[PDB]
């Protein structure tokens, strides 16, 4: 019962590499999509497959392929990636063609971006703000803040750790990065999140705060000429502790 | 405009003889087939020159992926179907789905299946249910019945997309569809008289005998319209003497808006 | 062929919102609404094929197909109604036709504002300095800085949920000598009654 | 299931004249299941330049088809039209009746 399952979620490729993004579902549907989800416009369809066997292209299907291995799997091919396929790729599934009525059920996307030369892929840097005093005493909370700065391009995941499990409650991340260089087409990024708790909570000196952040950035057969350390993927996280 | 109507049938076969094919797939425009597709060839493929010429090949490539994909299903449903009714051995399914343009302005608008070329399911665009013959086809309503939002599409299909469709092929086809090829009629003796038609088009005819000017249709013997094969068609109706009386006896035709009559001297 | 519907719209917690989406296409075999959160899949809403109005829950869809006009009605909103709204069409030969989509915005209804901007404490791995702007109503409108080597990042809303709490805030920083928390916001139009403790 | 047995009815495009070229037409309808076999027959054997239209679909379930050769009608030369069908025990044959 796992539904559309689709990989990988990020990926970042030099023009003209190859790469394949696989989905497979479990509902036992026969009929498969790929999709692309870009700013400003409606899901356009690159391939389909109406059922086992069969596939064909959907309106935008130049610079990719399709192979429906069998009733569960479609795999979506970019054999020579180019910049205008940075993109968000979804997968879907429909119990078949005829349900005139019947609706996709969508995997959780890929985001792929692709350029030129890989010289401008950098990790975030992390850092944890700990809470204002005026803030605790005019208001009995304490909210923390982590930044993660200077990264590219925008592949990553925020998450706020407590004593050593993730929390979400009393959790804000920015929904969108901040463009560092507003102007400039490749700006690196920025992303602030907040963490509120009880000045109780925060004022007992054995509890634990850590903002991570997960980077997915180049791999072992990525080549990689700079002089700086290769922006593998990464976790870069920071730490405070409560304050008696 | 008179009547005219769009009808698609499938035909699944659960255990076909060798090169036979197991899914075949037909629409009509009123007697005229205008589209194929199969099993073996695995393409939808026009069967009328107006078709073929007013439709682009994105449109037959389109319906042949929608076909494969039909294809499939038909067969996982005759499975179903025949392994419920417990039967071994070669068995059939089909579907038809269409719809009607009188002449009035009027529509209707139809879907059902067969097993074994009797109805199994039939659908009710008004009330939005499907009548089953047996308990076999009971469970079936219950499973389509569960799922509003397809019956609510398929009674949209029948009255709007349907007739659009119909009225699209109608005027490609017009040229074929809406002429007129009027019956060239004869009366003859084999006893019986024989009231003979050929020539004509649209194959709607209507032939009677008529006897001293009142028509008995329980004495009459109506043939069947039958395609003559050059696009026009024939039919025929006899009537018996009688030895002992003398009656006036007159075959009557109606074909297309025009009446004739031969009285038989 | 197209369909259209709203780029963004915006409306507070606890009203009514209704999404608007119009459509040509050649045919018409049904219309769909999908739900889309910010970063995930879309998930089916609705369907709609004959005239009228369908309920389900808090969402209801209406289609007229003369006007070839639907809207998904969002009622008693909630901030996890917050999410991309996508309305498709199905055509005449079963494609799908996919509007843009209409984000939705859902301003929360800040019970006891305190506006406030706060100086964080410094962290010894940064050279950053960061001000908290945070707890003002959602009428205020946070700008984005009018100084290269200063960020602002908009307004993201926080949910304190053992104590059902909801608060505003948006973040500042910046390594320049000349930044302060007094100074920070100052392209914004914040309350006058915004409290800045102390340096 | 019930099987139902093919109607046949042999007749000419137009009507017959010694020396004049036609149609004979075999016309099969009825018929369920849709496997079938159908020849026409010249003085009892059978012709070979025979075309036929592909398999048809009628409303109720049934299935017909027309099976044509060109000929010259002769008085000596007798046609016939040959149908076998699941429902028939041995092929059936009627006679081209002018
Ligand atoms: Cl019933």
């Amino acid at each position: 019962n796992a539904g559309v399952t689709q990989t990988p979620k990020f990926q970042v490729l030099k023009t003209g590499q190859s790469m394949t993004l696989q989905c497979a579902q479990d509902m036992n549907h026969n009929s498969m999509y790929w999709y692309r989800q870009d700013p400003g416009m409606g899901l356009r369809l690159i391939y389909y497959s109406a059922s086992e066997g069969t596939t064909d292209k959907g309106e935008v299907p130049n610079g990719y392929n399709v192979s429906r291995l069998n009733k569960r799997e479609f795999s979506l091919r970019l054999e020579s990636a180019a910049p205008s396929q940075t993109s968000v790729y979804f997968c879907a599934s429909s119990v078949w063609t005829g349900e005139g009525s019947g609706e996709l059920f969508f995997g959780e996307g890929s985001r792929l971006t692709v350029l030129e030369d890989l010289k401008n892929v950098f990790p975030p840097e992390v850092a944890v703000f700990e809470p204002s005093e005026a803030e605790i005493s005019h208001t009995q909370k304490a909210t923390l803040v982590c930044l993660a700065t200077g990264f590219y391009p925008d592949h990553v995941e925020l998450s706020w750790w407590v004593n050593g499990k993730e929390v979400h409650s009393g959790v804000c991340t920015d929904p969108q990065p901040l463009k560092e260089q507003p102007a400039l087409n490749d700006s690196r990024y920025a992303l602030s999140s907040r963490l509120r708790v009880s000045a109780t909570f925060w004022q007992n000196p054995r509890n634990h705060f850590r903002c991570q952040v997960q980077f997915y950035g180049l791999s072992e057969n990525d080549e990689w000429t700079q002089d700086r350390a290769k922006p593998v993927t990464q976790i870069v996280s920071a730490e405070a502790w409560g304050r008696a | 405009m008179r009547t005219h109507s769009l009808r698609y049938f499938h035909l699944g076969v659960s255990d076909p003889i060798h090169g036979v094919p197991e899914f075949i797939s037909v629409g009509y425009v009123d007697s005229h087939p205008i589209t194929t597709y199969d099993s073996v060839t695995r393409q939808k493929e026009p069967r009328a020159p107006w078709m073929a010429e007013n439709l682009a090949p994105d449109h037959w490539e389109r319906y042949t992926q929608l076909l494969r994909g039909w294809q499939q299903m038909f067969k996982v449903e005759l499975k179903r179907l025949q392994r419920h009714y417990n039967h071994s051995g070669s068995h059939t399914y089909q579907r038809m789905i269409g719809c009607e343009l009188l002449e009035d302005g009027s529509t209707t608008g139809f879907l059902q299946y067969a097993y074994d070329g009797q109805d199994f399911l039939i659908f009710n665009k008004d009330t939005l249910s499907w009548l089953a013959v047996d308990n076999v086809a009971h469970t079936i309503k219950q499973a389509w019945e569960a799922n509003q939002h397809e019956l609510l599409y398929q009674k949209n299909w029948l009255e709007e997309e349907c007739i659009a469709w119909l009225k699209r092929f109608l005027e490609y086809g017009k040229d074929t569809l809406q002429r007129t090829e009027p019956p060239l009629v004869r009366v003859n003796r084999k006893t019986a008289l024989f009231c003979k038609a050929h020539g004509f088009y649209p194959p709607e005819i209507y032939m009677t005998w008529m006897k001293n000017g009142e028509e008995i249709v329980q004495e009459i013997d109506y043939g069947d319209i039958l395609p003559s094969g050059d696009g026009t068609y024939q039919a025929w109706a006899s009537i018996e003497l009688d030895p002992q009386s003398s009656n006036l006896y007159s075959c009557h035709v109606e074909h297309s808006g025009v009446h004739m009559v031969l009285q038989v001297p | 062929q197209n369909i259209d519907q709203p780029t963004e719209m915006t409306a507070t917690e606890g009203a009514i919102v209704q999404i608007n989406c119009t459509y040509q296409t050649s045919g018409f075999n049904g219309l769909f609404w999908y739900q889309q959160h910010a970063g995930e899949a879309p998930t089916f809403l609705s369907y709609n094929v004959l005239d009228g109005l369908e309920e389900k829950g808090r969402f209801s869809s209406f289609l007229s197909r003369s006007k070839g006009y639907s809207y998904l009605l969002l009622k008693e909103l909630q901030m996890k109604d917050s999410a991309s709204y996508l309305c498709a069409v199905k055509d005449s030969n079963y494609q799908l036709i996919w509007g843009a989509g209409t984000k939705l915005i859902i301003k929360p209804d800040i019970q006891n504002p305190d506006p406030a901007v706060y100086q964080l404490r410094d962290s010894k791995s940064s050279d950053k300095s960061v001000c908290l702007f945070t707890d003002f109503d959602s009428q205020t409108n946070v700008s984005q800085s009018k100084d290269s080597d200063v960020y602002i990042t908009d307004k993201c809303v926080l949910d304190m949920r053992s104590m059902d709490f909801k608060s505003n805030s948006a973040v500042a920083w910046s390594n320049k000598s000349d930044f302060a928390c007094a100074n920070a916001f100052n392209n914004s139009i914040i309350p006058e009654d915004t409290f800045f403790p102390s340096p | 299931m019930i099987q139902r047995t093919p109607k046949i009815q042999v007749y000419s495009r137009h009507p017959a004249e010694n020396g004049k070229s036609n149609f004979l037409n075999c016309y099969v309808s009825g018929f369920h299941p849709s496997d079938i076999e159908v020849d026409l027959l010249k003085n009892g054997e059978r012709i070979e330049k025979v075309e036929h239209s592909d398999l048809s679909f009628s409303k109720d379930w049934s299935f017909y088809l027309l099976y044509y050769t060109e000929f010259t009608p002769t008085e000596k030369d007798e046609y016939a039209c040959r149908v076998n069908h699941v429902t028939l025990s041995q092929p059936k044959i009627v006679k081209w009746d002018r």
